[PDB]
């Protein structure tokens, strides 16, 4: 397991305030849109975990809303990552969210990290990878821990 | 003089700062459709003389809004530049003499109604240097008209 | 009316008080600080996230969900739809709670006294940003 | 052609660029400085705009307004119905001035040699499609 | 009409502020009895006007206090002058004052000009004639506007 | 008493915390700020200047006039036949408008805080201070 | 040292705080009067030997006011450089040893009384660095009286 | 002679030379200085306050005499009882000193030479009107 | 009048001041409004010299004459024929302007309020009397 | 352009070093006689048409010289300020009009005696930005002559 270093979480906090839009929701919208279409393109049966947000249409006010929902919990997440104390409180608190939902298991999130390492380089200039995936995982298997 | 160099800096300044890094890019539509609102409140100018008849849920007003908010970001930029700006004005006020029932009280207006928006989302704005530049910029747009 | 003029000016300000990620604590602070000295009843509420310590790693994850939340809302106060589906889901996650009404009211007048602080005075608007917000706790209340 | 992710690099990295630029005058005169040695047949194709001193009002002018196009087609690239309107009006007023294929590839090639030396990071493809959209769409 | 610029609006700031009694009323009061002594010689008709500030005596208490009032109000309008919003209402409670007294006239306005003209040169060092002149006409229109 | 050492004192502090223009309107803000959390109904008696936005610029010109009016009388603390015709006039001002007679030792507290938090606690003088703003006051309330 | 470097540094920038920008020129007469009416509890010296037997009402005592916080104010400004301060002390020490009625312990209460008035307009004041240097002063002052 | 206008260009000019002025000593010997060399004759008058050596303790000490009571008298020039009992105070000083018209004049000069080079504004007349009103009371 | 040794130190004051000043046309408007604020009735003296405007370009044009002129004759002071000659010129040119004594007296006091704002060391009688020497020249 | 900012610059500076503080106020004449001796040369315009007939042992033409350097250094030193600049030139272009005999060819020959002395005494000079802002001064005296 690499450890997500200070360094790390420099690069990454650094690479995700650069692509932030600070005042409106659709490029945040845009950025989840295609995470979940490769998570949903990886793991075809993951879909029906998100019925209750309107999967099937991922253009409709339903989804879209969920969309800010994800990259604004993640967005809180990073933020976090120089206070890891604070950081542990929020992954508990996210991993209780998830637990709740039926069928969401550790797998799923090894199918996240994939979509999030595929599209963060169509959105983040002078993206660092290997960063981003240690830092995504300290981040992930906060969430996943219990499931 | 009207709208000295201190003047336009200042308008140029307050421009920007609604236009910020977090603002540019996404609000335009909202100012310019604001900025219409209020000119054709003040104007009396019938809303059909404009692309998609001034219709906001139309895409050709929607784009003839991105223009003449780009156009009016054009001309306050360069108000420090007057030769440049004069040009700039002398250009528009071509195109606007090409449309039937451009009038000059009409080209006032709408410049207050730049002014009147910008206070509006700026309350701190230099409301004094901003009628000074936008009637500078009318009196060039509105030449002869 | 929070009208589209208002939502400008709120989007903008609230981008320069929560834009940058450090000191998102310093603006939480400023609202918990003054919220629990002008209703200290409403301190038992957060009792599950250690309120008696603002300071202590659970209500400092708690006041940055807070932040987030109301930066989800103000993102999308130009898209009601989404809103409206932001603001379903914080009511769900506030009801059976035992929060009182003039809770809401409360936090409006402590949030928007923390964002002046932080943007200073001088650019502030209070109708703006009363309107935007009385927008966002009336879906969330209840 | 120009997806919704490559419209946010360039999105972001037009503000780095044209949106951080002290001197808006001189960035966008460098764009057609950059086009003209390109190709140098380009260049008469602005006589109507003072080319001969391209340091002119006239000319600074037209610079200017290209830019602000530019800026407000790339601030559209997201609202497909309004940037195809205002895209057709670009081509209405491009359409009498007899431009082929080579004029707007040697544009792009121009913005594509501006933009980068203002930056940081800059991802080539993303630019490419984008201009790809804006030059097709005032090209016809 | 030639414009209070921003350049202007420093200079009279500038030229105010150096001549300024902070502490003490002494000096603003021999400020203004110079511009009434002179706006009286200019329009006799003018000192009727006041009256009710014992303008027959002016080194009385009376009119002392008026001339405190008149230096303070210019004194609050000039230091308003890089926000003019705020300006423009403390302009139009100043008009409404005047309104309220019968007989004073936009006319007396470009008599009172002329008097500051003539006195601020005497009390003000490097005085900028043009930019006072220019804005105090920003200021003085505001008060006469419906008079 | 209002002695004539206490009226040094505060012209010369008035002086340091009115003295240059910009930051007058942070004086004045520290002011009504203090003011209608202390005495919230107070806040009412200025509908016509916009008080429930501090920051409108309705407000700012009275707060601007107010803080001028206390700058008059500090200026003629030495000369009693002027400021006494000062007084006669803001009593005039303020006359037949339902002001409560606790708004002005409230508007005391308010000034001499905000003024000391201007220039610093460590030269403040409390007694001079109130001795003298007490003498402004009694001029004007009624 | 008694009044050291640092003790005149400190006194004079307390005078000059005193009488700054706003207050010099301005507030001498009443920091002078009242300094007399601390002297003469203090001294039990009689008003009658003042010019305008003391009476801040006449303008022989106002001038002999202004003559003494110009006095103190030179002395004062000059206590850093101690040959040129011995001097003005000198000087002073003659005026008043043509003077019937001067005593040492009288010059002693007047500079004390300069102390106490600077300490209540000025609350901040160094008292130990005024007693000292106020002392070095009376002792030049009241030399042989 | 001195309106009460002039006393304020006065005031004001006096405060931002000899009021701001970081060495006082300095300004006051250099006032001397340039009444010396104005009018030779003047310096035998100080033979009582060790003129010999304008940098003496006993000179210094009479220059910063010379300053304070310019600042006195500055202070007090709205306030006509009192600055006219303290000018015929002055008077009463300078009497035994025989000095003459073309002695006041030097001083008037000297000081119109020192105080303007310390500062951005002067106001010529007003300091001769207000030198006048001074020299006036302390020749008699 | 205005002596050899006169002219000494105002050649060198004057190069010290106007001769070092690195805005010119600043330090000449500087002049002229010193003289309307000493002489409010001399201004209307300048309305063909776009004097409404002191910021013109017309009338910056005349200030920079004026100064020019002092210049050219604190330049020739030592050259009795030649000055002569040239302020007999100048007094041709003043002629249709019917000043008086008063005019001549303000702008005298104009010169001495402004050139030692700008010096550390000023000589008020050599520049009176080298003043007096220009302007009698001037006034005939 | 033609006399550009920083041709003006350097124009201004040459002359600067011509003119310094060891030169400025004893050399003018000088200059100002070899001037006209090469002007006279190249122009063939009679002496007598100026005071003193052109005569440097005369007083006239000596203050004449004065008055011929100090409207060259009035104008060179305005360079870089050109509305101002114009202004001066056509005061200029005004007094020579009222002369009989003053050709714009005369003109010049006039600015060129002055370009080729400043090179003679400053070896170093940039002859061209000499040539391109001596152009611009002979264009304004010289309108219309
Ligand atoms: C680091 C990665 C993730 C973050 C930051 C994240 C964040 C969130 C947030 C903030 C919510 C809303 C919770 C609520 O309001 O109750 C949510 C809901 C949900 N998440 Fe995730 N999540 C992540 C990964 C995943 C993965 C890998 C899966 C499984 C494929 C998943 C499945 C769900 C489901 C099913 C919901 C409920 C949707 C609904 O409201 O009906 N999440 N997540
Ligand atoms: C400050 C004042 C104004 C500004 C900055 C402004 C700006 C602009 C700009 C930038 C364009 C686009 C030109 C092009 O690319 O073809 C335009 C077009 C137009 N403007 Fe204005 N304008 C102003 C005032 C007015 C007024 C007062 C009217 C009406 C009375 C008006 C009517 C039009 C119309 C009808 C068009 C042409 C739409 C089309 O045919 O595509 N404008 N204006
Ligand atoms: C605009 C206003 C508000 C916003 C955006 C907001 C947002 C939030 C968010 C995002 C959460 C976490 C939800 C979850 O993941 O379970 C939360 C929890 C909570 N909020 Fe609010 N809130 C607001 C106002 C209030 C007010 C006025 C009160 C009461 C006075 C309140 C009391 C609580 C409590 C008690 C919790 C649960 C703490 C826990 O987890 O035990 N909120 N709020
Ligand atoms: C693809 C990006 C381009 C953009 C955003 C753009 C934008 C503009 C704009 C805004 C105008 C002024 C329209 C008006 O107000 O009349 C203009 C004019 C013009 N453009 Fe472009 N243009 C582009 C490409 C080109 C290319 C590739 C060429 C030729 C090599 C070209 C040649 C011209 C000419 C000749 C004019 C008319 C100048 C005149 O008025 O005489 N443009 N363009
Ligand atoms: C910029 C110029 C002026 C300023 C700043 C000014 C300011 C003031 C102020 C602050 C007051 C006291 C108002 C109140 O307490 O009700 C006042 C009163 C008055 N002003 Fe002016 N004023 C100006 C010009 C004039 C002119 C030109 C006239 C007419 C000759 C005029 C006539 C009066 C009169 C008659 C009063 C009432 C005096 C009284 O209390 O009996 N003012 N002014
Ligand atoms: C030292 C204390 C005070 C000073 C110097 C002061 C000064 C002023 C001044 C200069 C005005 C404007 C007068 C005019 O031009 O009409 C004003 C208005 C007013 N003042 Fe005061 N004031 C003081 C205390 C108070 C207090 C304690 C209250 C009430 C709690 C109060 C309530 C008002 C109101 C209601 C107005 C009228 C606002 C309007 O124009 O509608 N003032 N005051
Ligand atoms: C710190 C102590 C003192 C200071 C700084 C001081 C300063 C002065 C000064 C500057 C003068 C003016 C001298 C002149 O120009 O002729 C003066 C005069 C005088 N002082 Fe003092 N003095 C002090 C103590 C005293 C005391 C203790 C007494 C009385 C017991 C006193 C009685 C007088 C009198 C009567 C005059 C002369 C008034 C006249 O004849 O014009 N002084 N003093
Ligand atoms: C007009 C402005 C003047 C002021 C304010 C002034 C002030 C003074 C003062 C304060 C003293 C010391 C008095 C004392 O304590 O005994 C003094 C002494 C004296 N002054 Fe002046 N003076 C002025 C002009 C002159 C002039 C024009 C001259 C001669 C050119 C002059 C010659 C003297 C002499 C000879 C003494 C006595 C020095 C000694 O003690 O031996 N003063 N002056
Ligand atoms: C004693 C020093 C003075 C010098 C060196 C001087 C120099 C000059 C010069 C060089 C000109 C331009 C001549 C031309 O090219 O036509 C001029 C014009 C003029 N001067 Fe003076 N002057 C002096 C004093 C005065 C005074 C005292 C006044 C009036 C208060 C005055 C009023 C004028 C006027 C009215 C003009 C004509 C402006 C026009 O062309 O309309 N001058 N002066
Ligand atoms: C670069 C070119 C020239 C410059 C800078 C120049 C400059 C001047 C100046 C500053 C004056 C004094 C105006 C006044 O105060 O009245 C003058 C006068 C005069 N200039 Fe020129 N000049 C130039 C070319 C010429 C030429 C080419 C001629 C002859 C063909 C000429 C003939 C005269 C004459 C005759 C006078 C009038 C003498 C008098 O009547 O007092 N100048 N010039
Ligand atoms: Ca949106
Ligand atoms: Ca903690
Ligand atoms: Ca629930
Ligand atoms: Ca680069
Ligand atoms: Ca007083
Ligand atoms: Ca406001
Ligand atoms: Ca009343
Ligand atoms: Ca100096
Ligand atoms: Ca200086
Ligand atoms: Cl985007
Ligand atoms: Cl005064």
């Amino acid at each position: 397991s690499s450890c997500c270093s200070s360094e790390d979480r420099a690069n990454v906090m650094h690479n995700w305030d650069a692509a932030w839009s600070a005042a409106y929701s659709d490029r945040r919208v845009a950025l989840a849109q295609a995470v979940f279409a490769s998570l949903f393109s990886r793991d075809a049966a993951a879909q029906g975990l998100f019925s209750g947000v309107s999967a099937d249409n991922p253009d409709s006010a339903d989804f879209r809303a969920h969309c800010v929902r994800v990259v604004n919990g993640l967005d809180v997440a990073i933020n976090m990552l120089n206070d890891p104390a604070v950081l542990n409180e929020q992954l508990a608190h996210l991993s209780a969210q998830h637990q709740a939902r039926a069928g969401v298991a550790a797998a799923h999130f090894d199918v996240m990290a994939e979509a999030f390492a595929e599209v963060m380089p169509q959105v983040s200039s002078c993206f660092s990878s290997d960063s981003w995936n240690r830092c995504f995982a300290r981040i992930a298997n906060g969430i996943s821990a219990g499931l | 003089e009207c709208c000295s160099r201190g003047d336009a800096e200042v308008v140029i300044s307050e421009w920007d700062q609604v236009f910020n890094a977090a603002m540019a890019g996404s609000s335009e539509s909202a100012i310019g459709v604001a900025i219409f609102d209020v000119f054709f409140t003040s104007s009396g100018v019938s809303p059909s003389m404009f692309p998609g008849g001034g219709d906001s849920s139309s895409a050709e007003f929607l784009a003839q809004v991105s223009r003449v908010i780009s156009g009016a970001d054009i001309a306050i930029n360069s108000l420090t530049n007057r030769a440049t700006c004069d040009s700039l004005l002398s250009h528009l006020n071509a195109q606007h003499k090409a449309i039937s029932g451009v009038t000059g009280a009409a080209v006032t207006h709408l410049s207050e109604a730049i002014s009147s928006v910008v206070a509006q989302v700026l309350p701190s704005a230099h409301i004094d240097a901003w009628g000074y530049c936008m009637a500078y910029i009318a009196a060039g747009i509105g030449a002869g008209l | 009316d929070c009208t589209s003029l208002n939502r400008l000016l709120v989007k903008r300000q609230w981008a320069e008080a929560y834009g940058e990620g450090t000191n998102r604590e310093l603006l939480g602070n400023r609202i918990w600080e003054d919220l629990f000295a002008n209703m200290p009843d409403a301190r038992g509420l957060f009792s599950r996230v250690n309120g008696n310590d603002i300071d202590s790693s659970e209500f400092q994850a708690h006041s940055l969900r807070v932040l987030g939340g109301l930066d989800m809302c103000v993102a999308s106060l130009d898209d009601v739809p989404v809103l409206n589906a932001l603001l379903a889901r914080l009511n769900s996650q506030h009801d059976s709670r035992g929060i009182p009404a003039a809770g809401y009211p409360a936090f409006v007048a402590s949030a928007i006294s923390a964002v002046r602080a932080t943007v200073g005075a001088r650019s502030f608007d209070n109708d703006a940003w009363n309107s935007c917000m009385n927008q966002i706790v009336s879906g969330i209340s209840g | 052609v120009c997806n919704r992710l490559e419209q946010i690099l360039v999105k972001t990295q037009w503000a780095q660029s044209y949106g951080e630029a002290e001197n808006r005058a001189a960035f966008s005169r460098d764009l057609f400085s950059e086009l003209f040695n390109i190709q140098g047949s380009s260049r008469a194709l602005f006589s109507g705009v003072g080319v001969d001193d391209m340091n002119s009002a006239a000319f600074t002018a037209h610079c200017l307004r290209v830019t602000g196009a530019l800026n407000r087609l790339i601030s559209q690239l997201d609202q497909q119905a309004t940037i195809n309107a205002d895209l057709a009006h670009l081509a209405g007023q491009h359409a009498s001035r007899n431009l082929d294929a080579s004029n707007f590839a040697a544009m792009g090639q121009a913005v594509m040699s501006v933009v980068p030396t203002h930056l940081d990071c800059f991802n080539q493809h993303a630019w490419g499609e984008c201009y790809e959209r804006i030059a097709s769409g005032i090209s016809g």
